[PDB]
């Protein structure tokens, strides 16, 4: 089981704000970008 | 909102990008989901969009009207753009907007493919004619507002044609083709 | 800019802004030059002065910014080919005279 | 979606077994057999739970093949081993490691003499397990 | 809306834990490698798991030994018949 | 107003925009550079008045 | 502080790292987070970083600035850098610092990926560059004080080319292959 | 962020009591109380939140209690400071001194003994 | 002569802020002097804090005001009970 | 025809406060009583109920402000939000946002932490 899970890969994002876990956080950008969704929810 | 901002590109004014008779197509207010920064790309697209607004009323009001078969057709040429050229004209800018409305649907296909594309992406591909357009709004403003009839208007996008703008150049070309196409049949007619 | 713009967009990986100023160094050294060049060919041609006379300043300092890009070797083979580009987009209105002059005779 | 839990030694071992030989266990069920015959009664309770043994074997071993850069590189992975806490039983995989470790020079094709000494490892036998 | 936060921290953790225990095979795989180990990365995981599942180290040590030099026999008994 | 709000906590936080975004960072040493200059600063000057200074995302900047 | 003390090693001083017009780069004070041993090896390995900021500050004096067209252009290579050699030989050094930067870019990335390494990693990557930089710099130190000019500069670079050190050896000799690529340029001209 | 180890408000205020009072903090309870109401209360705006207006705000106070003499060495304090750059809210320090200015001339109006009576 | 750059400028900027701090205290002191403050360079010490922190100095004077009304009361009182 | 639910001004109140203070309503209870406390007191009447002399009051202090520009463009605003004829209460909002005016020329007498000692 432990084995399995170790065939999981991770995001290779690191941050200098983070040094607990730099797996990645996933900015999410915003303006327009996050896209159709984001912006019928804007509208 | 990108769809929302081609729209309004397009023709579609929303509550973001608000059109006025008087400013055109202008972004309403700051929003705060959009940094001041991109608040200001905003309002250079909006810029973008109003001067497209303005193209296509031009459009409108010498082409988007059936030709009233006003008895006198030498005068109808003074108060409103009429004449075999001013449809010409008309007929030019709608063929220079086609080129625009076919990179306007490359950028809608390519939001549509990528929902997580931003303005930048835009604003390079657009700076083409973010550059253009303003040139060719100046050209038909200054025709419009010097009243420039029949050929003699030909004389004054020859001496437009003489711009430093390749692009605008080469547009203004294919408009000059069309009206001397145009100024070509009636000659020939003549002779 | 927008390549690297999407390429943070993915946030598939870490990018610092030590990464990205070295991946515009070249880019950066290009504009530092362009804006030496600029300011010395434009801003600082007086206000005052004929467009004859700033374009003929401009054109003599597009001469001697070549000589010197051609004399900076390799190194600037990315400014060479931007002030060459320049240079003929340059004359593209001055050749387009000369052109006119010597076809049709007359100095439009 | 696997989460570490203990499983039988009867399935670590079909599973070893079946990738080592690359055979189903039905292939492989008399050597399946004899290896369990000797795993199921041999516990360790001679073996020292120190890391820092392994450490310096493995760093003598290198040395003897003229690998010092490579022990150098095996005590970095070393200490990050010991940054991170996923291992409690550290001591046993190295020693695994150590054993199951074939010698690339065994660079070369051999390896210079076996003469080992009497330097090893802790008896730990001194406790009432 | 309180508790979905402590869930996706939980996987969040679990997930880092796995990417962990990534990093530490890719390390104990790379050691091998620069010492020839021969172990793949299937079977340096079994080995890892039955490790942490407490198998003896004198009596994994041996028993990983037998079953080299059994899966050796077992190849070579194969190498041999084709 | 909450959907948006949560979308607006998911999308990237405003602190392009005058609001403070407060984000949790990483307290270690490496990753909180800043508090610890601050930490350090406060304890070394007696007449030393922390400034007002907004914390920004590197991803941000 | 890694992050900090790199941005110092590429250029940006901090309250850490103080920048003095006559000292170079120095540590600005004591930090409460650093034992004083630690304080003394960073600023040991700060005199390498001091070393690289002044050769930073060196190469944009001699290429950062626009060449004054001085009439004479022979006399323009005394005082101030310049000349093809002096373009040359600034151009060689940026070519000789850009291992370094990448090397330290190498370092920023390495120490985000591991919160547990220490600043004597750091000095130990960094040491064959803090033995290689301090004799480029008392080579261009020798070149300004000697206001070596023209190809009067390859002859001296040639005379220190010829030194000792395997890795200061193989950097001269890219200089120096530099230098000759612009005379054989000229040369070419010539011939 | 440089924050000074600025012994907390409630120590200060407890110190400022006790100084003003001639009694230890824990005798100046009241007066601690008293003083801690006063900081919480709300105040007014300062009447001048301008280094240089308060600074001249004191001089033209010296003067008008015919201390010109003091009202020149505060200009020139004032603007020995200002160049100085060492008070960083100089505008409110320079409103509280010249607030707190005192007339020699005019007898202090020594607090009757009587404000005690209430207290019990 | 590489190690000694941090720890000597902290120094040189610590015997700086202390000279600095003498001098703001005495052009302090000699401000209150011609204004006749009153304050001690304790009690100016103690005021400049409170200014760098931000009172309100309209505030700051009522409630210096106030304290040193109540200081002056109970010392009379105590002068009066005895 | 269902004008939509603006909530009465108590619920827009403590909305409000929430908004202010960027946490829940429920998180903003002592400020959403002090602001019920503040919403039932007697206020005296603005300062202008003249549309016009309000608008030419924040002109003027725009003008005082050194912001003559500010000041041209607030009459000018100020005679279109007139023609636009939306608000009912012209004096009223245009005293409110006289009243919400900051000057950005007069450094900010930045306000003691002490004051939030009196916020709970």
């Amino acid at each position: 089981l432990w084995e399995a899970a170790l065939t999981y890969e991770a995001s290779k994002r690191r941050c200098w704000e983070r040094v607990g876990c730099p797996p990645g956080h996933r900015e999410e950008p915003y303006l327009t970008e996050a896209g159709r969704d984001a912006f019928d929810k804007f509208c | 909102m990108i769809h929302e901002l081609l729209l309004a590109l397009s023709g579609y004014p929303g509550s973001i990008f608000t059109w006025n008779k008087r400013s055109g197509l202008q972004v309403s207010q700051d929003f705060p989901f959009l940094h001041p920064s991109e608040t200001s790309v905003l309002n250079r697209l909006c810029r973008l969009g109003t001067d497209y607004i303005r193209f296509t009323e031009f459009i409108e009001q010498y082409t988007g009207h059936v030709q009233q078969q006003d008895h006198h057709p030498s005068q109808q040429g003074q108060g409103g753009l009429h004449g075999i050229y001013l449809r010409a004209f008309c007929t030019g800018l709608d063929s220079v907007l086609q080129p625009y409305r076919q990179a306007l649907l490359d950028l809608e296909q390519e939001f549509l493919g990528d929902p997580h594309l931003s303005i930048s992406h835009v604003n390079y591909f657009l700076d083409q004619f973010q550059l253009l357009f303003p040139s060719v709004m100046v050209v038909v403003e200054q025709i419009k507002s010097q009243k420039i009839h029949g050929c003699q208007i030909l004389e004054t996008v020859y001496k437009h044609s003489c711009g430093g703008l390749p692009p605008v150049r080469s547009a203004l070309e294919k408009i000059l083709a069309v009206c001397h196409g145009v100024m070509y049949k009636q000659l020939s007619a003549w002779m | 800019l927008a390549e690297i713009e999407k390429c943070i967009i993915n946030n598939d990986t870490t990018i610092t802004l030590a990464i990205v100023v070295d991946k515009l160094a070249p880019r950066l050294s290009q504009l530092k030059v362009l804006h030496k060049v600029f300011s010395t060919g434009v801003a600082e041609v007086p206000p005052d002065t004929r467009n004859v006379v700033r374009a003929s300043h401009l054109l003599n300092t597009l001469y001697k910014a070549i000589l010197e890009y051609d004399n900076v070797g390799e190194a600037s083979e990315q400014t060479v080919s931007l002030l060459f580009s320049l240079w003929v987009e340059t004359v593209r209105p001055y050749l387009q005279t000369v052109d006119e002059w010597i076809v049709h005779g007359h100095l439009w | 979606m696997a989460t570490p839990d203990q499983k039988s030694p009867n399935v670590l071992l079909q599973n070893l077994c079946c990738r080592i030989l690359g055979r189903s266990e039905a292939d492989v069920a008399q050597q399946f057999q004899y290896a369990v015959r000797v795993i199921g009664s041999n516990f360790a309770p001679t073996v020292e739970r120190d890391e820092f043994l392994v450490a310096e074997k493995i760093k003598k071993e290198l040395i003897r093949q003229r690998r010092e850069a490579d022990a150098a590189l095996f005590s970095e992975l070393h200490r990050k081993l010991h940054s991170q806490g996923v291992l409690k039983n550290k001591w046993s995989i190295l020693y695994l490691l150590l054993s199951l470790s074939e010698d690339p020079r065994r660079q070369p094709s051999k390896v210079s003499s076996y003469a080992t000494l009497f330097a090893q490892a802790l008896p730990r036998d001194a406790h009432s397990t | 809306m309180a508790s979905s936060s402590g869930a996706g921290a939980a996987a969040a953790a679990a997930a880092a834990n796995l990417n962990a225990v990534r990093e530490t095979m890719d390390v104990l795989l790379e050691i091998s490698r620069i010492l020839n180990t021969g172990l793949d990365m299937e079977t340096l995981s079994i080995c890892v798991r039955l490790c942490e599942q407490g198998i003896n180290p004198e009596a994994l040590s041996s028993v990983i030994k037998e079953l080299r030099k059994a899966t050796e026999a077992l190849k070579a008994a194969e190498n041999m018949t084709s | 107003p909450d959907d948006r709000s949560w979308l607006e906590h998911h999308v990237v936080h405003q602190y392009w925009t005058a609001r403070p975004s407060q984000f949790p960072h990483s307290l270690h040493l490496h990753s909180n550079l800043a508090a610890v200059w601050d930490q350090h600063l406060y304890s070394s000057d007696p007449l030393y008045v922390p400034d007002d200074r907004v914390l920004v995302t590197e991803t941000q900047v």
